[PDB]
Protein backbone atom coordinates (compact mmCIF):
# COMPACT_ATOMS: atom_id res chain seq x y z
CA UNK A 1 0.00 0.00 0.00
CA UNK A 2 1.18 3.21 -1.16
CA UNK A 3 5.20 2.92 -2.10
CA UNK A 4 5.60 -0.76 -1.01
CA UNK A 5 4.09 -2.79 -4.10
CA UNK A 6 5.74 -2.13 -7.78
CA UNK A 7 3.04 -2.38 -10.69
CA UNK A 8 4.24 -5.61 -11.40
CA UNK A 9 3.09 -6.74 -7.70
CA UNK A 10 6.91 -7.14 -6.11
CA UNK A 11 8.22 -5.74 -3.00
CA UNK A 12 9.63 -2.31 -3.61
CA UNK A 13 11.16 -2.19 -0.13
CA UNK A 14 14.01 -4.66 1.43
CA UNK A 15 12.36 -6.59 4.26
CA UNK A 16 14.24 -6.68 8.05
CA UNK A 17 13.47 -8.07 11.01
CA UNK A 18 11.33 -6.14 13.62
CA UNK A 19 13.51 -6.51 16.15
CA UNK A 20 16.96 -6.61 15.13
CA UNK A 21 17.00 -4.98 11.63
CA UNK A 22 18.54 -8.56 9.76
CA UNK A 23 17.86 -8.38 6.05
CA UNK A 24 15.48 -11.16 5.13
CA UNK A 25 14.67 -9.92 1.44
CA UNK A 26 16.23 -7.69 -1.18
CA UNK A 27 13.72 -5.44 -2.84
CA UNK A 28 11.74 -6.68 -5.85
CA UNK A 29 12.59 -10.75 -4.92
CA UNK A 30 8.81 -11.51 -3.49
CA UNK A 31 4.96 -10.68 -4.70
CA UNK A 32 2.48 -9.62 -2.92
CA UNK A 33 -0.31 -12.54 -2.03
CA UNK A 34 -3.53 -12.13 0.16
CA UNK A 35 -3.35 -15.69 1.34
CA UNK A 36 -4.99 -16.56 4.66
CA UNK A 37 -2.05 -18.31 6.64
CA UNK A 38 -2.00 -18.90 10.83
CA UNK A 39 1.03 -18.21 12.56
CA UNK A 40 1.13 -19.02 16.07
CA UNK A 41 2.16 -16.04 18.09
CA UNK A 42 6.08 -14.60 18.40
CA UNK A 43 5.97 -14.45 22.05
CA UNK A 44 4.20 -17.06 25.07
CA UNK A 45 -1.93 -19.00 19.86
CA UNK A 46 -1.79 -16.78 17.02
CA UNK A 47 -2.86 -14.65 14.13
CA UNK A 48 -4.47 -15.35 10.81
CA UNK A 49 -2.83 -12.96 8.47
CA UNK A 50 -3.42 -12.51 4.96
CA UNK A 51 -0.83 -9.86 3.89
CA UNK A 52 2.45 -11.99 3.15
CA UNK A 53 5.46 -11.54 0.66
CA UNK A 54 5.51 -15.32 -1.71
CA UNK A 55 9.41 -16.30 -2.41
CA UNK A 56 9.39 -18.88 -4.70
CA UNK A 57 12.49 -20.43 -3.78
CA UNK A 58 14.31 -20.55 -0.27
CA UNK A 59 17.78 -19.38 -1.82
CA UNK A 60 16.44 -16.21 -2.66
CA UNK A 61 15.70 -15.40 0.90
CA UNK A 62 18.74 -13.38 1.99
CA UNK A 63 18.93 -14.51 6.36
CA UNK A 64 16.38 -16.48 7.46
CA UNK A 65 15.92 -19.14 9.64
CA UNK A 66 13.69 -22.57 9.32
CA UNK A 67 12.25 -24.41 11.76
CA UNK A 68 12.41 -28.13 12.12
CA UNK A 69 9.32 -29.58 10.70
CA UNK A 70 5.81 -29.46 12.33
CA UNK A 71 3.88 -32.19 10.60
CA UNK A 72 4.94 -30.75 6.76
CA UNK A 73 4.99 -27.00 8.13
CA UNK A 74 8.35 -25.00 8.60
CA UNK A 75 7.93 -21.84 10.05
CA UNK A 76 10.05 -19.08 8.65
CA UNK A 77 12.02 -17.20 12.01
CA UNK A 78 14.97 -14.83 11.70
CA UNK A 79 18.50 -16.01 10.81
CA UNK A 80 19.69 -13.71 13.81
CA UNK A 81 17.13 -13.20 16.78
CA UNK A 82 15.74 -16.37 15.65
CA UNK A 83 12.57 -14.54 16.86
CA UNK A 84 9.41 -15.98 14.86
CA UNK A 85 7.33 -17.82 13.16
CA UNK A 86 7.61 -14.35 10.66
CA UNK A 87 6.52 -16.55 8.04
CA UNK A 88 5.32 -20.35 6.85
CA UNK A 89 5.97 -22.69 4.15
CA UNK A 90 4.17 -26.22 3.43
CA UNK A 91 6.71 -28.52 2.16
CA UNK A 92 4.24 -30.11 -0.20
CA UNK A 93 4.73 -27.03 -2.19
CA UNK A 94 8.14 -26.30 -2.61
CA UNK A 95 7.93 -23.31 -4.69
CA UNK A 96 6.17 -21.23 -2.17
CA UNK A 97 7.40 -19.32 1.14
CA UNK A 98 5.45 -16.62 2.83
CA UNK A 99 6.75 -14.11 4.77
CA UNK A 100 3.59 -12.02 6.87
CA UNK A 101 4.09 -8.45 6.76
CA UNK A 102 2.75 -7.54 10.49
CA UNK A 103 5.94 -10.02 11.62
CA UNK A 104 8.71 -8.06 9.52
CA UNK A 105 9.63 -4.49 8.68
CA UNK A 106 10.10 -2.47 5.40
CA UNK A 107 13.38 -0.26 4.92
CA UNK B 1 19.63 -16.42 -9.93
CA UNK B 2 20.23 -13.87 -7.11
CA UNK B 3 23.70 -15.36 -6.25
CA UNK B 4 26.60 -16.84 -7.47
CA UNK B 5 27.74 -19.73 -5.15
CA UNK B 6 25.23 -22.21 -3.16
CA UNK B 7 27.74 -23.96 -0.37
CA UNK B 8 26.28 -26.08 2.31
CA UNK B 9 28.13 -25.96 6.00
CA UNK B 10 27.92 -27.95 9.05
CA UNK B 11 28.54 -26.09 12.55
CA UNK B 12 30.00 -28.71 15.24
CA UNK B 13 31.11 -28.25 18.57
CA UNK B 14 30.15 -26.93 22.12
CA UNK B 15 30.11 -23.12 22.41
CA UNK B 16 20.48 -12.90 24.54
CA UNK B 17 16.78 -12.70 23.19
CA UNK B 18 13.89 -15.07 23.54
CA UNK B 19 10.95 -16.63 21.13
CA UNK B 20 9.60 -19.33 23.10
CA UNK B 21 7.52 -20.89 20.27
CA UNK B 22 11.00 -20.83 18.49
CA UNK B 23 12.51 -22.66 21.75
CA UNK B 24 9.75 -25.24 21.51
CA UNK B 25 10.34 -26.42 17.56
CA UNK B 26 13.83 -25.67 17.42
CA UNK B 27 16.07 -24.22 14.27
CA UNK B 28 16.81 -26.89 11.39
CA UNK B 29 18.69 -24.65 9.04
CA UNK B 30 19.90 -20.80 8.05
CA UNK B 31 20.11 -19.26 5.32
CA UNK B 32 23.08 -16.43 4.89
CA UNK B 33 24.31 -14.63 1.98
CA UNK B 34 27.82 -12.72 2.30
CA UNK B 35 30.14 -11.42 -0.75
CA UNK B 36 32.99 -12.15 -1.46
CA UNK B 37 35.10 -10.62 -4.57
CA UNK B 38 31.99 -9.27 -5.66
CA UNK B 39 30.48 -12.48 -5.85
CA UNK B 40 27.12 -13.43 -3.81
CA UNK B 41 27.72 -16.52 -2.02
CA UNK B 42 24.59 -18.22 -0.49
CA UNK B 43 25.15 -20.37 2.83
CA UNK B 44 22.63 -23.18 3.76
CA UNK B 45 23.57 -23.55 7.48
CA UNK B 46 22.95 -26.40 9.67
CA UNK B 47 24.62 -25.28 13.43
CA UNK B 48 24.72 -28.60 15.96
CA UNK B 49 27.01 -26.33 18.07
CA UNK B 50 26.17 -26.87 22.23
CA UNK B 51 24.20 -29.90 21.05
CA UNK B 52 25.08 -33.76 22.01
CA UNK B 53 23.61 -35.92 19.93
CA UNK B 54 21.59 -39.04 21.57
CA UNK B 55 21.78 -40.75 17.70
CA UNK B 56 24.10 -42.11 16.24
CA UNK B 57 26.08 -40.41 13.54
CA UNK B 58 25.93 -41.66 9.67
CA UNK B 59 27.05 -40.76 6.14
CA UNK B 60 23.42 -39.23 6.12
CA UNK B 61 24.48 -36.95 8.35
CA UNK B 62 27.34 -35.57 6.81
CA UNK B 63 25.96 -36.07 2.79
CA UNK B 64 26.11 -32.80 0.88
CA UNK B 65 28.20 -30.81 3.36
CA UNK B 66 30.82 -28.54 1.82
CA UNK B 67 32.14 -27.41 4.69
CA UNK B 68 32.09 -28.11 8.09
CA UNK B 69 33.43 -25.63 11.01
CA UNK B 70 34.55 -27.03 14.60
CA UNK B 71 34.25 -25.19 16.89
CA UNK B 72 35.70 -25.40 21.08
CA UNK B 73 35.84 -23.16 23.98
CA UNK B 74 39.71 -22.52 24.52
CA UNK B 75 38.11 -22.35 28.33
CA UNK B 76 37.10 -25.65 28.14
CA UNK B 77 38.70 -29.46 28.04
CA UNK B 78 36.27 -31.49 27.10
CA UNK B 79 34.99 -29.20 24.77
CA UNK B 80 38.00 -29.61 22.99
CA UNK B 81 38.52 -33.05 23.01
CA UNK B 82 35.16 -33.60 21.58
CA UNK B 83 36.32 -31.91 18.67
CA UNK B 84 39.25 -34.30 18.43
CA UNK B 85 36.66 -36.96 18.23
CA UNK B 86 34.19 -35.26 15.70
CA UNK B 87 37.29 -35.16 13.83
CA UNK B 88 37.83 -38.55 14.01
CA UNK B 89 33.99 -39.54 13.13
CA UNK B 90 34.22 -36.83 9.94
CA UNK B 91 37.52 -38.66 8.58
CA UNK B 92 35.13 -42.15 8.50
CA UNK B 93 31.41 -41.26 7.35
CA UNK B 94 32.30 -37.72 5.65
CA UNK B 95 33.06 -37.08 1.94
CA UNK B 96 36.89 -37.31 1.57
CA UNK B 97 36.38 -34.25 -0.19
CA UNK B 98 34.83 -32.05 2.19
CA UNK B 99 36.66 -28.65 3.70
CA UNK B 100 37.30 -28.41 7.35
CA UNK B 101 38.48 -25.76 9.69
CA UNK B 102 38.51 -26.01 13.62
CA UNK B 103 38.05 -22.81 15.67
CA UNK B 104 39.28 -22.20 19.04
CA UNK B 105 36.74 -20.17 20.27
CA UNK B 106 36.17 -17.31 23.45
CA UNK B 107 34.52 -12.11 27.37
CA UNK B 108 33.48 -12.30 30.75
CA UNK B 109 37.33 -16.84 32.10
CA UNK B 110 40.79 -19.15 32.81
CA UNK B 111 42.19 -20.10 29.09
CA UNK B 112 42.57 -24.09 29.49
CA UNK B 113 43.18 -25.03 26.13
CA UNK B 114 46.64 -23.63 24.77
CA UNK B 115 46.86 -22.32 20.99
CA UNK B 116 49.76 -25.02 20.00
CA UNK B 117 47.84 -27.89 21.00
CA UNK B 118 45.22 -26.38 18.64
CA UNK B 119 47.87 -25.88 16.22
CA UNK B 120 49.42 -29.21 16.98
CA UNK B 121 45.82 -31.04 16.45
CA UNK B 122 44.78 -29.22 12.59
CA UNK B 123 48.93 -30.28 11.80
CA UNK B 124 47.85 -34.43 13.01
CA UNK B 125 44.48 -33.85 10.56
CA UNK B 126 46.10 -31.70 7.90
CA UNK B 127 42.96 -29.24 8.38
CA UNK B 128 42.98 -25.26 8.81
CA UNK B 129 42.91 -23.58 12.77
CA UNK B 130 42.02 -20.41 13.96
CA UNK B 131 41.52 -18.87 17.37
CA UNK B 132 38.76 -16.27 17.32
CA UNK B 133 41.12 -9.43 18.85
CA UNK B 134 38.55 -7.92 16.09
CA UNK B 135 38.84 -11.57 15.00
CA UNK B 136 35.99 -14.10 15.55
CA UNK B 137 33.27 -16.37 14.22
CA UNK B 138 32.22 -14.40 11.07
CA UNK B 139 35.60 -14.14 9.89
CA UNK B 140 36.03 -17.74 10.44
CA UNK B 141 33.10 -18.67 7.98
CA UNK B 142 34.34 -16.18 4.90
CA UNK B 143 37.92 -17.83 4.98
CA UNK B 144 36.00 -21.41 4.85
CA UNK B 145 33.89 -20.05 2.31
CA UNK B 146 36.98 -18.17 0.42
CA UNK B 147 38.19 -22.06 0.53
CA UNK B 148 35.70 -23.60 -1.15
CA UNK B 149 35.05 -20.88 -3.62
CA UNK B 150 38.95 -21.73 -4.78
CA UNK B 151 38.45 -25.08 -5.25
CA UNK B 152 34.87 -24.81 -6.73
CA UNK B 153 36.34 -22.28 -9.35
CA UNK B 154 39.10 -24.77 -10.47
CA UNK B 155 36.45 -27.88 -11.13
CA UNK B 156 34.47 -25.65 -13.17
CA UNK B 157 36.90 -25.01 -15.68
ZN1 LIG C 1 16.02 -10.52 14.25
Amino acid sequence: QGHMVSAEGRNRKAVLCQRCGSRVLQPGTALFSRRQLFLPSMRKDGDLLQEHWLVEDMFIFENVGFTKDVGNIKFLVCADCEIGPIGWHCLDDKNSFYVALERVSHE
Amino acid sequence: KTYDYLFKLLLIGDSAFNSTFISTIGIDFKIRTIELDGKRIKLQIWDTAGQERFRTITTAYYRGAMGIMLVYDITNEKSFDNIRNWIRNIEEHASADVEKMILGNKDVDKRQVSKERGEKLALDYGIKFMETANINVENAFFTLARDIKAKMDKNWK
